Formats: structure tokens, C-alpha cells, sequence
């Protein structure tokens, strides 16, 4: 089958360049066209750019003097230059084929990759537990949490006992709040198995590459 | 900008309408954008020619792609000559200078002419297909009148599929009557094979016989079976496969996906396709001009009924017909430039001769040599 | 309320005053029987496929249920494909294509076989067939199929594609040999600008045999050929004193002395004659309409000639059976029509003429081919 | 330029129930669209192209239909996994603008939010913060409320709110709602508590916690 | 057969099935009606040796 994936920096800083890398499998960029195209949270999703099998490449209205766009068909890679990055340009980036079937349509498209443009300096995460705080087993399952808070750039792996522990897991997502991440998970283990049986978080966080565990 | 654009491909045609969606994704350009209306219709009947004709004119394009039968000439030229739309075709040329027909297939009465010529024949026989009209018969009763030959003309197209084992038998029977050895068969890809199947059948390929595949696409039908036999086989190329264009093309042509394109998966190429693919650069290299000459032609789809009287026609198609002949590019036919009425000149014909090792060039062919 | 009495007919003309004219309106005028045939006529170009399209459809959309017209090469298919798409008969009394359908009845009869069978009455080997550009398709279709099967030499020559010199240059080529035969095929019209083309080239005449493949010898100005050594053979379907002809010829006779009509007479034309059995054809098959019972209802309000998909008017098979079983004795002898909308059981005569010797050879038919007399 | 538009943002469908999507343009298109899948993971696949064709290898349970500036999409059965967002492409006129794109919810009883309350920990308040956090989990459908109110009075700043996804086991759904403050701002205040407003039930769930 | 049938070069050949026979063609009137699901190689109208 087709697929691709985009892949970039993560975290950039303002008025700064951005390098992104598509590559796609399945089939072959020498006789295809190529198509980037961004996606904001809560937008609508805006075309970027496009450029022709046969080497012929266009922009959007709105900021052609912004992207670029080469090719590498011995990888079937495509790299998607976009500089003057502004603080709204904390958004998704995908890379698609072109063909034409009676109308040019997307066939493949990608996964794309998430960029925050913010010249917020990275920071190891702090981990803190949350029990329920009184014992009384109101029933078989008892659910403990774990919030990752002051972390760095977004996001983090936060697993528990390395992936042993993986019955009702709930892992909600992270917010913002003053250049800080705050990211909550949760898990339900059984009453009779706590504290019987150690139940350990572990964060791993990529943009400062930091382990922490806690018990 | 946005340019809607109307076709017409015949109900079977696989191979063209793959080699029109290689072209539309070779061919795309920044400047503008093309959006083919593709319409699915039969091309004998003209009731259904004159409502996709319709259809797409309710839509409001600027040029209509697509076949004509011979059936149907007649109704394209009428229909395309007083709306005033131009009409770009690689179906047979027509007879006459008829406007806004902008046509892909090159001549080749001329080119037959010159291979009998060249051969110094006498006596021969003309054993055709009334699918293209009857030019080239016309022509060559003319110069049979005038160079005092002997031409046996027979139609084979009235001949059911149902029958055709005993009447081709009576056929090559009635041929045997002037002891004829020189046969040139003037039929499409479909008639080509199975004439060619008939002559192996009642066995008349060996050598001491003469054919001439009179057609563009030689190498389109199956020379297989007429290679080992000893009867030599003349015929007209138009896609020259040694070019580095060609090499190119046929490279990213034979590793496409059956199911993906049909009809693509094959070594060579029909010469629909090519000239199909080389009108999709023709009109983009046409609408890339007049991006270039800053000309704004832009309207809406409102159009109206193409049954309208008076039928007012509307000024900025009169310069599109003109700027169809102002293209001068160069595609897998070689050199394409235009006329005043919309033919084609200074092109290159190959004269293809088949040996034991295959199809061999003999020479080439043009109109101002 | 079985059968309106007012039927609308449309037509289709290439002219505006001709002989055609007035005899498609004496032929409307002897209806006195229910229904009524009113016409719905168009003066329009047979040439341009838009406006014939564009007549067609507007024809169709007024309400019409029968159209009698003319065509042309360049309108050979279109009107044989919207007629077998809304199933709307057509008559005409144009020329004969090979490949037709049930809904285009061609009153004009077929000619090939009987060139064929007066060629292999002479028994000839050698000759010239000047063709015209418009019609000369599907016969020198069959003449050269006939000449590939009985070993001939057919040198086709065609009209509007050869210049005065190219005629020049052919008969220069004609005139070194000792017998020549030349078969011309084209319509009247031009077959007199061609003849006084020829006259003037012609002034020896000894050896000169030429055949005119018309069904008007008789309309032919044949004034150009006196004291000449033209041998002329041609063909004839209208006996204007045959006892029937002759009570038309007499009826229109004395419709031209009481009131008025159109353009006059003196020189007829076998497409008038064809015209005027055309519409006693569509009057014998309304009446055969109307002794049957069979009502033709409508949903005509302002109707669309294109659709997608095609809307079929179902009532016209009732109509096409009943123009197809037409069998009478008209004007241009029988009047008979085949499965297919051809015409079949007829007879046409073979007259020679050589210094003022008008002399019936004999008669050519479908069963008992060719006789002499 | 042309706006694509979508009046559904969010619809709810069973197992088996021919769920339609509609979308709208700014002006004709000639139906050159294309309607396209994206599950929550991030791949995104096209269903059907030029508004009434499947390309191969989508399934034949969905359809496509419309003219003018009125298209739609329409699944005669549901399955497991058709959960994805459907969204509408235009490509008449570069820039091309792709559609809002609407979201499919699974339909299942309207359970009441399940809520829990949780004080900050002790390292939390030796750092000098105090996150009191509310979790609302299995709850249906995903429109709730949630309140804060510190000793009595309803306070807005500071209050974090992040719901999660539709589950793939119980189709419910979870919330999280985070009051931070100082050490200083919670040593004032005793009693802190979160309502939770849902349609199964008029009186908001509340649950509070002293000191 | 039908491809050197109408060829030009005289063919012999030795058969030992001969068809004009009563009780030949009384099997074949059997064979050939044979349904080609239930008997593969059945439904021909002649019979290898
Ligand atoms: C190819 O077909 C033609 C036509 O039958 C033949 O060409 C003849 O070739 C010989 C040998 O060079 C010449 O002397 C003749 O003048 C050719 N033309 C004729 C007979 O018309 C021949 O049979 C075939 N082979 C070749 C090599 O030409
Ligand atoms: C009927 O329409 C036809 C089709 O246009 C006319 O024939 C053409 O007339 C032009 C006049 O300049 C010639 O150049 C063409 O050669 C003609 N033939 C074609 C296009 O095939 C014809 O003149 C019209 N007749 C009338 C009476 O209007
Ligand atoms: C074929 O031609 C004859 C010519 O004599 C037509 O005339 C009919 O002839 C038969 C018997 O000779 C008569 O009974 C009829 O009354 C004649 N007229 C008509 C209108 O049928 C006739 O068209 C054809 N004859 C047959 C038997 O089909
Ligand atoms: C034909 O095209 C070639 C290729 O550009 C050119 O060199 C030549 O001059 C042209 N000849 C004519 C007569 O136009
Ligand atoms: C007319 O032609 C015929 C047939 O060749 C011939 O027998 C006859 O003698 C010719 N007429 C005259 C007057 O010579
Ligand atoms: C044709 O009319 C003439 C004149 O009356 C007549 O003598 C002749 O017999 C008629 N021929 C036929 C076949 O009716």
C-alpha cells in the first residue's frame, strides 16, 4: 500500500527556518506530483504549496514568498522549506500525491508532523502522584494518577511500570499555561493488588530526553 | 485561474484515457490549472455526441477534447464551426479546410503515395475500411488515373463478425483471379489483426507476397505472427522509439500499475495515446501563452443552451483558435507545428520495413521533402 | 375523440421557391378524408448540421409526429441517429445510403443493381465512372466490387476535387483508344453544367457510349446532343402517359387553370413526383391509423429534443408499421416498402437514345432481373 | 477565494444506520470534490473521488451523491471501523480550500458523569502551588459543565479544562478540570468543590472537599 | 485440424474411431450431452483414441 509521513524539529524558535521531511512508500515521485499542506488547531486546513512531477513548483497566495520545496526521488523524500515562522505557527504539516481521475485528487497523504514555534527554553518535566487520599474500597478498582507538570516542549511518554500495566488506562492530553506543559494520566488497578504490588509511572520526555519514575 | 475544458472518449477506450491522465500529471503547470469534464459516450451514435456536445457547452468551456467516427465528422465540424469552439482531435483527418478542428493525426495519402512510388507498383490490390471516410481511396483513384495503374478496390468493413471465415475465403479467392502479390491493407487496430490472422490461416505470408499496413501505428498490431513467414511488410511509423524522449517516456510508461491505469503495462504504446498525449501539451503550452500574453479571456458557466437562435458566438474563442496555431512544440510525433486551417505540418513519418530481427527504419517521410 | 383531425407535419426544404414546393402543397390539398396533414414547413440550409439539428428540434418540440425533408452528404448519419434515437419517422426522397435504420424511409429507389445488370448486358471490360463528390459513395462501392469479382478496368473519376484541366487531361487520356464508355453518376443540377462542359468536347462523337445513371433521362436537357454521336442509354421510373400517371398529370393539370399555384411547369422533376407519392404514403398510413382505432395521444408541452438519458416516444412503432405497410400504384409506378424502409417490387425502364431515336430497350426489376423488349 | 463549509460538526450514528455527511460551497464546482477519511490516529485516506466514484480499495457501503453547491456523502451501514473524521476537498480553483470536516460519534445510553475530586499533594504545596483536580469519567454524551467554587464563591481564573476521545470499549468519555492557585490563595480557603452539569440529570453533581 | 485445413498441403493421417459407424455415433449422441461439471473433458463432439 501507500503511505507517508512528515517529520520536522517539533520545537523551533521565531523568525527562524523550517525543515520539514516527507517520505512516502508504496510508490514512485518521478511520474506524481507533490503537495504540502498545514493544519492549525480548531482551523480550517490551508494548502501550502505544490510542486510537479516535472519540476514545475507553486505556492499559496498568501505566503509564496515564505515556502519552498525540493525533491529527492532516489529516497522518495520531499523537503519543504518554510522560514519567517511567526508565533501562530504552532500547527500540523502533511505532504500528499496528485492525480487526476476526471479532477485532481489526493490520493496518499501523510500522518504530519506537529511544530510549536515559541523561543521558550526546554525544561526536564516534575512528576507528582495523586491517590484517591481515604482507603475505603468503594469498589474492586481503584484508579491512581500521575501529573507531568512544568515540561517543555509537548510531549512526553508517559507509561506505566514500561508498559506492564494496561488495564483502564486513561491518558488525557496536555495543556498550556504560562510556556508550561500539564499533562495528567490515569490508571485502574485492582484494590486488592495496591499497595501489594508496586505501580510505577515512567515519563519520558524527548525534548530534554529526561527518564524520571515514580513509585 | 481555472480552466474548464470539455471530452469525449469513446466507451473502450482504456489506453487513451490512461495516457491523457499520465499527460494531465506530466503537464501541470503554475500558472493555471485544467479541469476536464470527461464524458463516457458512444462516438457512432450522434444523438449521443450532440448531448455530451451539449453538456459540455452548458458548462462553459473553452476547448472540447475528444474522437469523432466517420459518422459523426460531419457533426463535430457543424456543431464546433458555428459556436465558434475549438476542437482538438487525434481521429482521421477531415476533407476540406473546416475552422476551430484542431487535429492530431497527421496525413498518410501522401506518404502512400510516395511508398508506391518508391516501390514502382502496377498492379496491386486496395483491400480498405470505411471507418476514416474515403480519402485516401479518392487519392489514390486520382493518381491511379494519372500514373495508369491497376488498383483493386475492395471494402472489407461490411463483413459481419459472424460470417467472416467463408467470405474472406471468397475474398482471397477472387484476389487470385489477376494472380495479385501486392496487397495494402488500410484498416485500424482491431481489422488489422484479424485480416492478418485470415491471410495465416488460408496461408498467404510466404514469400513472394507484399503487404503494407497502412496506418500510423505500425507496431500497434501483432507482428509476431507475420515475422517468420518470408512475405516482407512495409508500413508508417509515427512514434519513433529510438528517441530519447520516447526511451524516457516509455520508461515511466511500462511500470505503471494494471489496475492503476488500464492498458498500460505494455512495452509500446498505441498512436492514439501519444498524439492524446501530445495534445495535452498543445493546450497547455497554448493556455501557458496566453498566461504569458497577459490576455484575460475569464468568464463564468452561463453559457446558455447550445440550441440558441440566433447562436451569438462569443469574440475571445476567435483568438483561441489562433493561438492553437501558434503552437510549435515537440512531442512523441516529432515536430508539431499547425497551418492556417488546423492540419498539421513539418512532421516525420518513419518508413518501417520488417526483417527477421524485427521492424528496421528504411527512411523517413515529410511534405517539404 | 379516437383521432385528432389536425396531424402536424413538419418539413424540412433547402429552398424557398422550387418545384418541390408546389408539389408537397397540391399533394396536401387533395386531402378531403379525416385527418387532415397540416404542414409546418422550414426553409433551411441541408448542409449546415446546426441548423438542420436546431429545425429538427424546434420541429419536435412544436408537436409534430412525421417529418418529410431532404439530406445531404454531410447529413447522411445525423438525422439517420436522432430518428433512431426518439423514434421519429423521417421520409425523404433524397438519395440512398446503404446503412439506415426502420425510421428513414427512402422514397427514391436503388440504382447500383441495374448499372450492374445493364453493364453485364453490354458486357463490358474497360470504362470510366465519373462519380459525384455528394451521393457517388455506395454506389462505386458496389460497382467496384462487381469490377474486383468480374475481372473489370473502372477508372473513378470524381467531380468537385478535378479541375476544367484535370477534365481536360482525362479526356485526352480517353481519346487515344478506339471505344470509350463512360458511366456518369451525379445529380441533374450538376449533370447539366457537366454535360455543357462535355458538349463543347465532344463534337466527333464516334466511338462516344456513354451511360447516365439518373431516373430522370427524360428531365435531362438533352438539346445539347443534336447531330452528335452520343449513344446514351439512361434510366426511367416515371411513364408520364400511363393510365394512372396520366389521371394525375391530369388532375394537376386542371388545378393549374382554375385558381392559382406556385412556380410553373413544363420540365418535371422526379423528386416532385416522389414528393407527391411520399405524402400518399403518410396519408394511406394515417388512414390506416384511423380504420384501426389506434389512438396517438401526447405529452407535448413544449418537449425537449435533448435529454439524458433518451426518452423514447413510444407511439411511433405504430406509426412505423403502418408507413411500412404502404402498397399502392402512385405516380412513380408501385409504391412498396421493404422491412427495412427501402424500396422493393418496382420496375424501372431502360431507354435508349441515338439521332432522335427515343427506343425502349426494356425494364429491370428484383425478381426477374432484366428483360428485353 | 472559494470557502468550503460544513453546518455538522459533530454527528452521532449507530452500528448499521445510513449515516449522511452534507457540505456546501461558495459557489458551483462543477462536482469536482472529493470526500476523504481520517481516523484519530493521523492517517488519512480518501473514500470517494469527483463526488460520485469509489477508487479502489474503499469498501462499497459508502456512496456519494449532489450538484451544484450541495454535496453529500452517505454510509448505508456503519462498521467498527468507519470511526473517523470525513472531510470534503475542493480542487476547482488553486488555492484549493479543504473542508471543516465533521466528527461520527458512537450512540449508547446517557450515562451520568462518574466525578472525583483530588486535592494537591504535599510536594505540591512545599513547591508553593495547589492544583485541585476533578475528574469526570464515563460520562455520555460529551456536552457537560463544569463549576468551581472556593468556600462558596465560584471562581473562573485559573480553571483548566481537557476532555479526551470517545473510547473504543465503553464509548464513553473523560474529563479533567485543574484549579491552580497558590500556597498562600489554598491556605485561605477551606472548602473547595466541582459541579458537573450533564443532561442526565438537572441538579449539577457536586463534590467537595475541607480541610 | 481447422488450422491446416485450408492451407494448401495434403494431410493423411490414421484413425481408428470411425464416426459413420451406429454404434460410434450412438455413444457420442451420449457424449456430448454430458455435463462438464459432473465429467471434465466431456462436452466435445469428438473423442481422443
Ligand atoms: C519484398 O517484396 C517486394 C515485392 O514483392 C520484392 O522486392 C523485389 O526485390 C528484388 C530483389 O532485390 C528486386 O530485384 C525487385 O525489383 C523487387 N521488386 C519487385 C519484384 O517488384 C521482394 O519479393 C521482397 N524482398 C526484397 C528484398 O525486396
Ligand atoms: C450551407 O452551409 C454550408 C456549410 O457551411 C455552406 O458550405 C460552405 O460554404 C463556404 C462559403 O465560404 C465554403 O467556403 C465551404 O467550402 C462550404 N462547404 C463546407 C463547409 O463543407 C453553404 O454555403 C451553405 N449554403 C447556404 C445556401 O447557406
Ligand atoms: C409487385 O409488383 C406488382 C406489379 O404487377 C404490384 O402490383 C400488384 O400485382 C398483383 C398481382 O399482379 C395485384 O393483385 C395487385 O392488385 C397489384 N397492386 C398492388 C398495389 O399490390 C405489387 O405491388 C407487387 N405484387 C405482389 C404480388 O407483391
Ligand atoms: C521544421 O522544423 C524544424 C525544427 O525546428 C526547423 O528547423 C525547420 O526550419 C522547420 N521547417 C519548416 C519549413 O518550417
Ligand atoms: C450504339 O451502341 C451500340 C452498342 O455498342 C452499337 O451496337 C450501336 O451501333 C451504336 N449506335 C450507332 C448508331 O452506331
Ligand atoms: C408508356 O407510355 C406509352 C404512351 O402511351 C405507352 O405506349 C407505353 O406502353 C407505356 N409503357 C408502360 C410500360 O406502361
Amino acid at each position: 500500500q501507500a503511505q507517508l509521513k512528515e517529520s520536522g524539529p517539533g520545537l523551533v524558535a521565531p523568525s527562524q527556518s523550517l525543515s520539514i521531511t516527507c517520505t512516502v512508500s508504496g510508490f514512485s515521485l518521478t511520474n506524481y506530483g507533490v503537495h504540502w499542506v498545514r493544519q492549525p488547531p480548531g482551523k480550517g486546513l490551508e494548502w501550502l504549496g505544490v510542486i510537479w512531477a516535472g519540476g514545475s513548483t507553486n505556492y499559496n497566495s498568501a505566503l509564496m514568498s515564505r515556502v519552498s520545496i525540493s525533491k529527492d526521488n532516489s529516497k522518495s523524500q520531499v523537503f519543504l522549506k518554510m522560514n519567517s515562522l511567526q508565533t501562530d505557527d504552532t500547527v500540523m504539516y502533511y505532504c500528499a500525491r496528485e492525480d487526476y481521475d476526471y479532477d485532481w485528487h489526493f490520493d496518499v497523504w501523510g500522518a504530519g508532523t506537529t511544530v510549536t514555534v515559541s523561543s521558550a527554553k526546554t525544561t526536564p518535566p516534575s512528576v507528582y502522584p495523586l491517590a484517591p487520599g481515604s482507603a475505603a474500597q468503594t469498589n474492586s478498582m481503584v484508579t491512581l494518577g500521575c501529573l507531568v507538570k512544568g515540561y517543555f516542549p509537548e510531549p512526553v511518554t508517559v507509561t506505566w511500570n514500561s508498559g506492564s500495566l494496561s488495564s483502564g488506562v486513561h491518558t488525557f492530553p496536555a495543556v498550556l499555561q504560562s510556556d508550561l506543559y500539564t499533562l495528567s494520566s490515569s490508571v485502574t488497578v485492582p484494590s486488592s493488588t495496591w499497595p501489594s504490588e508496586t505501580v510505577t509511572c515512567n515519563v519520558a520526555h524527548p525534548a530534554s530526553s529526561t527518564k524520571v519514575d515514580k513509585k | 485561474n481555472s480552466i474548464q475544458i470539455g471530452g469525449l472518449f469513446p466507451r473502450g477506450a482504456d489506453q487513451e484515457y490512461s495516457a491523457f491522465r499520465v499527460g494531465m500529471v506530466q503537464f501541470s503547470t503554475s500558472e493555471f490549472r485544467l479541469t476536464p469534464h470527461i464524458d463516457n459516450l458512444e462516438v457512432a451514435n450522434s444523438f449521443a455526441v450532440t448531448n455530451a456536445f451539449c453538456s459540455q457547452f452548458s458548462r462553459g468551456v473553452y476547448a472540447i477534447f475528444g474522437f469523432y467516427d466517420k459518422k459523426s465528422v460531419n457533426t463535430i465540424t457543424s456543431f464546433c464551426g458555428t459556436l465558434h469552439v475549438s476542437f482538438i482531435t487525434p481521429s482521421f483527418p477531415t476533407d476540406g479546410t473546416h475552422p476551430f478542428v484542431i487535429q492530431m493525426r497527421p496525413d498518410l495519402k501522401g506518404a502512400l503515395l510516395s511508398l508506391i512510388e518508391y516501390y514502382q507498383w502496377d498492379k496491386f490490390a486496395y483491400l480498405y475500411d470505411s471507418d476514416r471516410g474515403l480519402s485516401t481511396l479518392q487519392a489514390v483513384l486520382d493518381s491511379a488515373a494519372e500514373k495508369k495503374w491497376q488498383v483493386t478496390a475492395i471494402n472489407v468493413g461490411n463483413i459481419n463478425n459472424d460470417k467472416k471465415d467463408e467470405t474472406y475465403r471468397s475474398l482471397f479467392q477472387d484476389l487470385e483471379l489477376k494472380k495479385e502479390r501486392r496487397v495494402i491493407l488500410d484498416c485500424e487496430r482491431d481489422k488489422v489483426n484479424d485480416i492478418v490472422d485470415q491471410v495465416i490461416t488460408i496461408g498467404k505470408h510466404v514469400k513472394g507476397y507484399h503487404y503494407i499496413i497502412a496506418n500510423l501505428g505500425f507496431t500497434d498490431g501483432d507482428l509476431l505472427k507475420i515475422q517468420f513467414g518470408g512475405a516482407n511488410v512495409s508500413g508508417f511509423q509515427i512514434v519513433d522509439y529510438d528517441d530519447s524522449l520516447v526511451s524516457k517516456f516509455i520508461e515511466r510508461w511500462s511500470t505503471l500499475e494494471e489496475k492503476e491505469y488500464p492498458g498500460a503495462h505494455t512495452a509500446t504504446i498505441k498512436y492514439t495515446s501519444a498524439l492524446t498525449y501530445d495534445a495535452v501539451q498543445v493546450m497547455t503550452e497554448a493556455f501557458r501563452n496566453l498566461r504569458k500574453q497577459r490576455i484575460e479571456i475569464s468568464r463564468r458557466g452561463n453559457a446558455g443552451d447550445c440550441l440558441a437562435n440566433p447562436a451569438v458566438p462569443w469574440g475571445q474563442g476567435v483568438e483561441i483558435e489562433r493561438a492553437l496555431k501558434q503552437v510549435q512544440v515537440e512531442g512523441l510525433s516529432g515536430n508539431i507545428k499547425f497551418d492556417q486551417n488546423g492540419k498539421r505540418i513539418n512532421y516525420t513519418i518513419n518508413i518501417m520495413e520488417l526483417k527477421t530481427n524485427g521492424p528496421r527504419k528504411i527512411g523517413y517521410w515529410s511534405e517539404v521533402d | 375523440a379516437n383521432f385528432p383531425n389536425n396531424i402536424q407535419i413538419g418539413g424540412l426544404f433547402p429552398n424557398q421557391q422550387s418545384q418541390e414546393h408546389a408539389a408537397f402543397r397540391f399533394a396536401l390539398s387533395q386531402l378531403t378524408e379525416p385527418p387532415k396533414l397540416l404542414p409546418q414547413i422550414d426553409i433551411v440550409n441541408i448542409s449546415d448540421s446546426f441548423e438542420m439539428t436546431y429545425r429538427f428540434c424546434s420541429q419536435f418540440s412544436k408537436g409534430v409526429y412525421a417529418i418529410f425533408g431532404f439530406y445531404e452528404r454531410r447529413t447522411v448519419n445525423m438525422l439517420t441517429s436522432f430518428c433512431g434515437a426518439l423514434h421519429v419517422c423521417f421520409i425523404t426522397p433524397s438519395f440512398p445510403v446503404d446503412t439506415s435504420n426502420q425510421f428513414v424511409l427512402q422514397l427514391r429507389p436503388e440504382l447500383q443493381e441495374a448499372l450492374i445488370s445493364i453493364i453485364d448486358h453490354y458486357k463490358w471490360q474497360t470504362f470510366v465512372y465519373i462519380y459525384d463528390a455528394d451521393r457517388g459513395l455506395s454506389v462505386l462501392q458496389r460497382v467496384l466490387d462487381t469490377a474486383a469479382e468480374k475481372n473489370w478496368q473502372v477508372t473513378a473519376v470524381n467531380i468537385l476535387t478535378t479541375t476544367e484541366e484535370g477534365y481536360r487531361m482525362l479526356f485526352q487520356d480517353l481519346e487515344k483508344k478506339k471505344e470509350r464508355l463512360v458511366v456518369v453518376d451525379c445529380e441533374s443540377e450538376r449533370l447539366n453544367a457537366i454535360l455543357g462542359q462535355i458538349v463543347k468536347l465532344e463534337k466527333n462523337g464516334i466511338g462516344y457510349h456513354y451511360i447516365l445513371a439518373n431516373l430522370g433521362f427524360m428531365d435531362i436537357d438533352l438539346n445539347k446532343f443534336k447531330e452528335s454521336g452520343a449513344n446514351v442509354t439512361g434510366f426511367q421510373l416515371v411513364n408520364y402517359t400511363d393510365t394512372i400517371p396520366a389521371r394525375i398529370m391530369q388532375q394537376w393539370r386542371t388545378s393549374d387553370s382554375r385558381d392559382h399555384t406556385r412556380v410553373d411547369w413544363k420540365r418535371p422533376k422526379y423528386t416532385s413526383a416522389l414528393t407527391y407519392d411520399g405524402v400518399k404514403v403518410m396519408a394511406e398510413a394515417f388512414q390506416s391509423l384511423r380504420r384501426q382505432r389506434i389512438d396517438i395521444s401526447r405529452r407535448g408541452n413544449a418537449g425537449d429534443c435533448l435529454a439524458n438519458p433518451a426518452v423514447p416516444w413510444g407511439q411511433g412503432i405504430d406509426i412505423q408499421r403502418a408507413l411500412q405497410q404502404v402498397r399502392f400504384e402512385g405516380l412513380t409506378g408501385n409504391v412498396q416498402f421493404n422491412e427495412k424502409g427501402r424500396r422493393t417490387n418496382y420496375t424501372l425502364h431502360v431507354i435508349e437514345m441515338k439521332h432522335d431515336g427515343i427506343r425502349k430497350i426494356g425494364y429491370w426489376n428484383e425478381d426477374d432481373k432484366f428483360v428485353p423488349a | 477565494e472559494i470557502q468550503m463549509t460544513q453546518t455538522t460538526s459533530s454527528l452521532s450514528a449507530s452500528l448499521g444506520d445510513r449515516v449522511t455527511i452534507s457540505c456546501r460551497a461558495s459557489q458551483d464546482i462543477s462536482n469536482y470534490l472529493s470526500w476523504y477519511q481520517q481516523k484519530p490516529d493521523g492517517t488519512v485516506k480518501l473514500l470517494i473521488y469527483y463526488t460520485s466514484r469509489l477508487h479502489s480499495g474503499v469498501p462499497s457501503r459508502f456512496s456519494g451523491s449532489g450538484s451544484g453547491i450541495d454535496y453529500s456523502l452517505t454510509i448505508n451501514n456503519l462498521e467498527q471501523e468507519d470511526f473517523a473524521t470525513y472531510f470534503c476537498q475542493q480542487g476547482n480553483t488553486l488555492p484549493l480550500t479543504f473542508g471543516a470536516g465533521t466528527k461520527l460519534e458512537l450512540k449508547r445510553a446517557d450515562a451520568a458523569p462518574t466525578v472525583s475530586i483530588f486535592p494537591p499533594s504535599s510536594e505540591q504545596l512545599t513547591s508553593g502551588g495547589a492544583s485541585v483536580v476533578c475528574f469526570l469519567n464515563n460520562f455520555y454524551p460529551k456536552d457537560i459543565n463544569v463549576k468551581w467554587k472556593i468556600d462558596g464563591s465560584e471562581r473562573q481564573n485559573g480553571v483548566l479544562n481537557s476532555w479526551t476521545d470517545q473510547d473504543s470499549k465503553d464509548s464513553t468519555y473523560s474529563m479533567s478540570s485543574t484549579l491552580t492557585l497558590t500556597k498562600d490563595e489554598y491556605e485561605r480557603h477551606n472548602s473547595y468543590t466541582c459541579e458537573a452539569t450533564h443532561k442526565t440529570s438537572t441538579s449539577p453533581i457536586v463534590k467537595s472537599f475541607n480541610r
